[PDB]
C-alpha cells in the first residue's frame, strides 16, 4: 500500500487496514500539515478517548502540531500538561489565561511556586529572585497601604512613589530607597518631574539635577530668572 | 502572462470567479456574510457598485458575536433568498464558532459557504473532456479521496454543505511591480513568525513555510515558468527550496517534460534565465527597527495599514490604478516633496477637476502629516535619528548608555514602543552585551513598566533579539563595526538615518563585488557575470553566521529576465524603495533584469512589538 504515488489513495488505505499507526509517520514525513489535522480529528473520535495521549507520548515526539490546533479551548490544554508534566507550559497557560481578565497578582503564588522545584536552569533563578522582589513590594504595598486609606493597589513603584511624593512623608519615603536599592540619579529630578506637571516651585530649594532640569522647567510653560548663572 | 508577467491581469479572474459563483448562487435577492479579516481584501478588489450591478445581493455583513443579539433582528429580518458565509481556513484550521452557534439557534434551512484556495493547476482544464467517459469508466473519482479536510469537523444539524471552491491568486494593491500575499496573520491577530507562545514554534514555522511553497507553486504553474538558478540563505530557505523542488518534480503533468527536453536540453539552450533568490527576516534583525523616512514609511509607522491598501481616519483611496500623483510621490523622500507639490500646484494654474480635487486633498494631507510631525513632543522625531545614526557608527562608552536611555524616558514624554526597539537596537548592533548591565537595565524597565515586563524580556531574549555576552536557525554572532568595513553602508541611500540596509549589500554581492574589492579583495572570479555565482565568499560569511552551510547555490536545468525574489518573513517597506534604486544602477552599469518582490505582509518596528507580548 505504501508504494503508491498519490499521496490519499494510500493514506486511506493504511488507515482503512487498521493499522492506524504508521500513516502518521508518512504524513509527518511528506509534510502536508492540513491532511495531518483531518487524520488527527478522525483518529480521535473513534477510540477509547484516554490513548491519544499514550499515542503521543511515544508517537509523534513533540511536534506541537495538535495542540496548536486546540489553542482556544482552554481545557483540553489543561489536562495534558498536567499529566506530561510539562510545569513550564502550566504556568504560562496560566498567565495567559490571568492576562486575559486584568489580574495577575492571582496568579502570581503558582508562578511562584511552578517555576520552583525546577532544577533545570539558572534564568529560572533570576526569575525568581525578581518574584522574590515583587513579593516584598507587594508586603510593602499593603503595610504602607493600610496605614492610610489611600486605595493602593496593584500600579508600580513609579506611579506609587508619584503620588507618595505629592504629600510627601519625609524620613519614609526615602525608606524604601535604602530597602531597594534606587538609583541615586533617577530619583535627582524626578520630584521636579512630579511637581511642576500640576501648578507649581520647590526646585529652589531643592539646591542641596545638574543639567537637565533647566530644559525641563524650559520645556514645560517664562520665569527663567532662577538659577541662571550655576555655572 | 504567457511568459510576460502582466501583474495586473491576475485581478480580473479572481473577480470574474467570485461574481459567477454569485451569480450562480441563485436569481434572487441575497444577502452576504463576510469574515471580518477577508472582508477588507475583498473591498480592495470589487466595488460596492460593481458587486450590486453585476449581482443581485444587496447586503453585506460581519460575522461578530454581535449577529448573535442580531439574530432576531438581523438575520430574522431580511433574508429574501438565503444566507451565504465567506470564511477563510488557509490557516488556524478551525472554523469561527459563530457560525457554529447560528446554524443550531436560528435554525437555518439552507447553508451555503465559500471557502477560499489556491488555484489547482494540476487539473490541467478539467483534463480535456474526461477522455470521453474514462474510456469506459476506467478512471472514477467516487470515495478515491479521504472523506473530508479540515471541515470534517462540520457534521451537525443539516445535510446543507453546498460548499464552493472560489479561486484566488496573487494580485499587487500597493504598487503595479510588487505582488502581496496574506499568510502572516491568522483569524486571531497573531504574527506567523513571532508567536506570543513559546510552545509550538516549530509547527507554525512549518506550516508558513508549507503555505508560501503553496503560494509560490501556484503562480510558477499559471505563468509556466522553468526556475533554472536558485540562491537559497539561511537554514528555512533550504528546506523551502527542498520542498518545492520535490513538489514540482512530483505533480507537474506530461506534456511539458517534452517540451523541457526541447527547450534547454542537452548540449544547447535558448538563453532564458529566471532567479529565485530567497532570504529570511532573522538573517538580518538590524533594519526593521530604523525609523522610516521615505513618505509612505512615515505614513506607514503612525497610521497602520490593514489588509487592504488604506488607512481609517481618511477617506480617499491609495490605489494606484486610478491616480498618477499617488505614483511620483509615495517613494520620494518627505524633504522634496513641499516644493514638488508646490511646482505642481502653480504649473496647473495657468491650464478635469478631479486633478484639483486630488491636489487639494494631497496638500491638505501633506500639511496635517508636517504639522503632527512637530508640536507632539518636539524635537523626538529627529533626537531619535540623531541618537540611531550615533548608535549605528559605535560611540558607546562605559556606563554612559545608562544616562541617555532615562534621559529622553520622562523629560519628553514617549512611548513604551519606542524605547524597547531602541534598546533592543542597543543590544543587537554590538553583537553581545556585558552580564553587568542587565542587571540594571531590566531593574529599571521592571521598574517603571509594571511586573509582566519580565516575561516579555525573557521571551524575547531567546530569539537573538536579546542577547547576553555569557537548529542554530541561523542567527548573527559577527560585530556589526567589522560589517562597516568588507560593507559601504555607511558612506545614494534614503529612507532611513543614512544607512544601506544589509540584505541590499547580501544581494549587491551576488552580481558584483564592486564594494566588496575595495575592502578585503586581492583576486575575485569575475566582476561582472550574469548569472548568481557564488565563490571564494565562503570565510567571510562563515564568521557572519558560524556555520558554512547557509549558503546553498542550486542549479536546476542541466547544461529580458525575471527574478523573484520572495521574502519569507515580511518585507519592511524602506526595502523597496532601495530595489528600484539597485534595478536602475544596475540597469546603467550594463546588466538588464526586472525584479519582482513577493511579500508575505508587510512588517514594521511597532507592529513586530505587539506580536512579542
Amino acid at each position: 500500500a505504501l508504494l503508491e504515488k498519490n499521496e490519499e489513495a494510500r493514506i486511506e488505505q493504511l488507515y482503512n487496514l487498521d493499522d492506524d499507526s504508521i500513516a502518521l509517520k508518512e504524513c509527518i514525513k511528506v509534510q502536508n500539515y492540513s491532511l495531518t489535522i483531518s487524520l488527527l480529528i478522525a483518529l480521535s473520535k473513534k477510540l477509547t478517548n484516554s490513548q491519544l495521549t499514550k499515542l503521543l507520548i511515544i508517537d509523534m515526539f513533540n511536534n506541537p502540531l495538535y495542540l496548536y490546533y486546540m489553542r482556544m479551548d482552554k481545557a483540553y490544554l489543561y489536562d495534558f500538561y498536567r499529566q506530561t508534566d510539562r510545569f513550564i507550559d502550566l504556568a504560562h497557560v496560566l498567565l495567559q489565561q490571568g492576562k486575559e481578565q486584568q489580574s495577575l497578582h492571582s496568579f502570581l503564588p503558582q508562578i511562584k511556586d511552578l517555576y520552583s522545584q525546577v532544577q533545570n536552569s539558572e534564568v529560572v533563578n533570576n526569575t525568581i529572585e525578581q518574584l522574590q522582589r515583587q513579593e516584598k513590594l507587594w508586603i510593602y504595598q499593603e503595610s504602607l497601604g493600610k496605614r492610610f486609606a489611600i486605595s493602593f493597589t496593584n500600579m508600580t513603584l513609579d506611579q506609587t512613589l508619584s503620588k507618595l511624593i505629592e504629600t510627601g512623608q519625609d524620613k519614609q519615603v526615602k525608606e524604601i530607597v535604602k530597602k531597594f536599592k534606587i538609583s541615586e540619579k533617577k530619583l535627582y529630578h524626578l520630584k521636579c518631574k512630579t511637581l511642576v506637571e500640576a501648578k507649581k516651585d520647590e526646585l529652589l530649594q531643592f539646591a542641596q539635577g545638574y543639567m537637565p532640569f533647566y530644559t525641563y522647567l524650559k520645556s514645560r510653560g517664562d520665569k527663567a530668572s532662577p538659577y541662571v548663572n550655576m555655572i | 502572462m504567457n511568459r510576460f508577467w502582466n501583474t495586473k491581469k491576475f485581478s480580473l479572474t479572481n473577480a470574474d470567479g467570485l461574481c459567477a459563483t454569485l451569480n450562480e448562487i441563485s436569481q434572487n435577492d441575497e444577502v452576504l456574510v463576510v469574515q471580518p479579516s477577508v472582508l477588507p481584501v475583498l473591498n480592495s478588489l470589487l466595488t460596492f457598485q460593481d458587486l450590486t450591478q453585476s449581482t443581485p445581493v444587496r447586503k453585506i455583513t460581519l460575522l461578530d458575536d454581535q449577529l448573535s443579539d442580531d439574530l432576531p433582528s438581523a438575520l430574522g429580518s431580511v433574508p429574501q433568498m438565503d444566507l451565504i458565509f465567506l470564511i477563510d481556513v488557509r490557516t488556524s484550521l478551525r472554523l469561527p464558532p459563530q457560525l457554529l452557534d447560528a446554524a443550531q439557534k436560528h435554525n437555518l434551512s439552507s447553508l451555503h459557504i465559500i471557502y477560499c484556495r489556491w488555484k489547482p493547476s494540476f487539473q490541467n482544464t478539467l483534463e480535456d473532456t474526461e477522455q470521453w467517459q474514462k474510456d469506459g469508466f476506467d478512471l472514477n473519482s467516487k470515495k478515491t479521496h479521504f472523506p473530508n479536510v479540515i471541515e470534517s469537523q462540520l457534521k451537525e444539524l443539516s445535510n446543507e454543505y453546498t460548499l464552493y471552491p472560489w479561486d484566488l491568486l496573487p494580485f499587487p494593491q500597493i504598487d503595479e511591480n510588487v505582488l502581496l500575499t496574506h499568510s502572516l496573520y491568522n483569524m486571531e491577530n497573531v504574527n506567523m513568525y513571532y508567536p506570543n507562545l513559546r510552545s509550538l514554534q516549530s509547527a507554525t514555522e512549518s506550516i508558513l513555510v508549507d503555505d508560501m511553497v503553496n503560494s509560490l507553486q501556484s503562480l510558477i504553474f499559471e505563468t509556466n515558468s522553468i526556475i533554472t538558478n536558485v540562491v537559497s540563505i539561511g537554514n528555512l530557505s533550504k528546506r523551502c527550496s527542498h520542498l518545492l523542488k520535490k513538489r514540482i518534480d512530483e505533480h507537474q503533468t506530461e506534456n511539458d517534460l517534452f517540451i523541457k527536453g526541447t527547450l534547454y536540453g542537452e548540449r544547447t539552450n535558448c538563453g532564458l534565465e529566471m532567479d529565485l533568490i530567497i532570504l529570511e527576516r532573522n538573517t538580518d534583525p538590524i533594519t526593521p527597527l530604523l525609523t522610516q523616512l521615505t513618505y509612505a514609511g512615515i505614513l506607514d509607522d503612525l497610521y497602520e495599514f490593514n489588509s487592504g491598501i488604506k488607512i481609517k481616519e481618511k477617506d480617499m483611496n491609495f490605489n494606484y490604478k486610478e491616480d498618477k500623483i499617488w505614483n511620483d510621490l509615495k517613494f520620494l523622500n518627505f524633504g522634496s516633496i513641499g516644493p514638488q507639490l508646490n511646482k505642481l500646484a502653480k504649473e496647473l494654474q495657468t491650464q478635469l477637476q478631479q486633478r484639483q480635487a486630488f491636489l487639494k486633498n494631497h496638500t491638505t494631507l501633506s500639511s496635517d502629516v508636517l504639522k503632527v510631525v512637530e508640536t507632539e513632543e518636539y524635537g523626538s522625531f529627529n533626537k531619535i535619528l540623531e541618537l540611531e545614526l550615533e548608535i549605528l557608527m559605535g560611540n558607546t562608552l562605559n556606563n554612559d548608555i545608562e544616562d541617555i536611555i532615562l534621559e529622553l524616558q520622562y523629560q519628553y514624554e514617549v512611548d513604551q514602543k519606542k524605547i524597547l526597539r531602541l534598546i533592543c537596537l542597543l543590544s543587537l548592533c554590538k553583537n553581545s552585551l556585558r552580564e553587568k548591565d542587565y542587571e540594571y537595565l531590566r531593574t529599571f524597565m521592571i521598574d517603571s513598566w509594571g511586573i509582566e515586563k519580565c516575561f516579555q524580556l525573557e521571551s524575547l531574549a531567546e530569539l537573538g533579539f536579546f542577547t547576553s555576552k555569557t537548529s542554530k536557525s541561523t542567527r548573527l554572532q559577527k560585530e556589526y563595526r567589522y560589517i562597516s568595513q568588507w560593507f559601504n553602508t555607511v558612506p545614494a541611500t534614503f529612507a532611513y538615518s543614512g544607512v544601506v540596509p544589509l540584505t541590499m549589500r547580501l544581494v549587491q554581492m551576488l552580481y558584483d563585488r564592486s564594494i566588496l574589492f575595495h575592502n578585503y579583495s586581492s583576486q575575485q572570479p569575475f566582476i561582472l557575470s550574469r548569472e548568481p555565482r557564488v565563490s571564494q565568499t565562503e570565510d567571510l560569511i562563515e564568521q557572519l553566521y558560524g556555520d558554512s552551510h547557509a549558503i546553498e547555490e542550486s542549479i536546476w536545468v542541466p547544461g529580458e529576465d525575471i527574478a523573484l525574489v520572495v521574502f519569507l518573513g515580511g518585507v519592511t517597506m524602506g526595502e523597496i524603495a532601495i530595489m528600484k534604486h539597485l534595478q536602475k544602477i544596475l540597469g546603467k552599469k550594463g546588466i538588464n533584469k526586472r525584479f519582482i518582490i513577493i511579500a508575505d505582509g508587510l512588517i514594521n518596528g511597532t507592529r513586530i512589538m505587539n506580536s512579542i507580548s
